[PDB]
């Protein structure tokens, strides 16, 4: 049947809730945005220069039993700012648990 | 819940900027159509689909509009929740599948001044926190109001001012749905201040998929919405208030 996803709200401006990537699952906060088309989390291989990546959680593929390589580089331009990085792929549990 | 195998995603390595430094989530998940997927990547709710992991393939969000409230907010993945709305679901068919786009018959503030005249295109996103609409239209909305320019399309309301503001109504598939002064206005704090940011911004979004309005959480808030990729609409009901 439906699955339901609770949501933080912070400040009426952020509408967040956890997923999990991976077996076991590596926790995340995402938003679930109607805007785009593309899950992306942080990588554990994140740039030095990457000051976001410092103080998010972040991807490992090692721990991961059904992590696949990609490796295909890829860049998303949204309204409000940037990234880039690879592709991967896994499974992904909605919740994290 | 679920688990959708042989999901292709993103594992990000630069994020220039600061969008995401002070950000409460580490990332996005993306629910719109494959269309607008980079690299052509086929989207998570696509997957969930071709897996047959719900029997129902639409989504619905509530979002909570008072920002200590818990739950904040609610995606419910396959179905609809009757806990958060009331009264009866009303559709509007989705006009370009890349975004969550539909028609928007004209925009009416309550004192008189109607903005989308002879009808616009607007999307439904749930990731952005603000409606958003022409930068010329919308600063005359923000002159009707009386709000004054904040920076970037921003514009502020002076919070003793909100509470005798006028209504404002956007005309969806010929149907009113109002926005209170309490709805379409935010609370916002830094450094011990508190204002109140209008919660229309002006922004132009060039062609070729622009010009385009955005109903964003100020009116999915007000709004519970529902998804519904098998039929292609979006469907709208006044949330639990
Ligand atoms: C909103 O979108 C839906 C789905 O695209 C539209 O529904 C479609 O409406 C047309 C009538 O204008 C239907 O036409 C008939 O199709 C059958 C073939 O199944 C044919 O035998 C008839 O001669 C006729 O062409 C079409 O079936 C119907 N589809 C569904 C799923 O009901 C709807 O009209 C759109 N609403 C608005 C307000 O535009
Ligand atoms: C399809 C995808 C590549 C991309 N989609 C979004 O930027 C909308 C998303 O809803 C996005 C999600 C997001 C949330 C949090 C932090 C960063 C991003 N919202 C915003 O950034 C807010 C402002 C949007 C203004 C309208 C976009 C105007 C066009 C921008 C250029 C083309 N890029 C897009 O349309
Ligand atoms: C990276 O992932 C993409 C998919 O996101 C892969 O492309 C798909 O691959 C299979 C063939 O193995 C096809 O059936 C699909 O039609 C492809 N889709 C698209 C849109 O290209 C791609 O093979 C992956 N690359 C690597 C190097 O692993
Ligand atoms: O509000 P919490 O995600 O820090």
């Amino acid at each position: 049947g439906p699955i339901p996803e609770v949501l933080k709200n912070y400040m009426d401006a952020q509408y967040y809730g956890e997923i999990g990537i991976g077996t076991p699952p590596q926790c995340f906060t995402v938003v679930f945005d109607t805007g785009s088309s593309n899950l992306w989390v942080p990588s554990i291989h994140c740039k030095l220069l990457d000051i976001a990546c410092w103080i998010h959680h972040k991807y490992n593929s090692d721990k991961s039993s059904t992590y696949v390589k990609n490796g295909t580089s890829f860049d998303i331009h949204y309204g409000s700012g940037s990234l880039s990085g690879y592709l991967s792929q896994d499974t992904v549990s909605v919740p994290c648990q | 819940g679920v688990k959708v195998e042989r999901q292709v995603f993103g594992e990000a390595t630069k994020q220039p900027g600061i969008t995401f430094i002070a950000a409460k989530f580490d990332g996005i998940l993306g629910m719109a159509y494959p269309r607008i997927s980079v690299n052509n990547v086929l989207p998570v709710f696509d997957n969930l689909m071709q897996q047959k992991l719900v029997d129902q393939n639409i989504f619905s969000f509530y979002l909570s509009r008072d920002p200590d409230a818990q739950p904040g907010g609610e995606l419910m993945l396959g179905g609809t929740d009757s806990k958060y709305y009331k009264g009866s679901l009303s559709y509007l068919n989705v006009t370009r599948k890349a975004y969550w786009q539909v028609h928007l018959d004209q925009v009416e503030v309550a004192s008189g001044l109607t903005l989308c005249k002879e009808g616009c295109e607007a999307i439904v996103d749930t990731g952005t926190s603000l409606m958003v609409g022409p930068v010329d239209e919308v600063r005359e909305l923000q002159k009707a109001i009386g709000a004054v320019p904040l920076i970037q399309g921003e514009y502020m309301i002076p919070c003793e001012k909100v509470s005798t503001l006028p209504a404002i109504t956007l005309k969806l598939g010929g149907k009113g749905y109002k926005l209170s002064p309490e709805d379409y206005t935010l609370k916002v704090s830094q450094a011990g201040k508190t204002l109140c940011l209008s919660g229309f911004m002006g922004m132009d979004i060039p062609p070729p998929s622009g010009p385009l309005w955005i109903l964003g959480d100020v009116f999915i808030g007000r709004y519970y919405t529902v998804f519904d990729r098998d039929n292609n609409r979006v469907g709208f009901a006044e949330a639990a208030r």
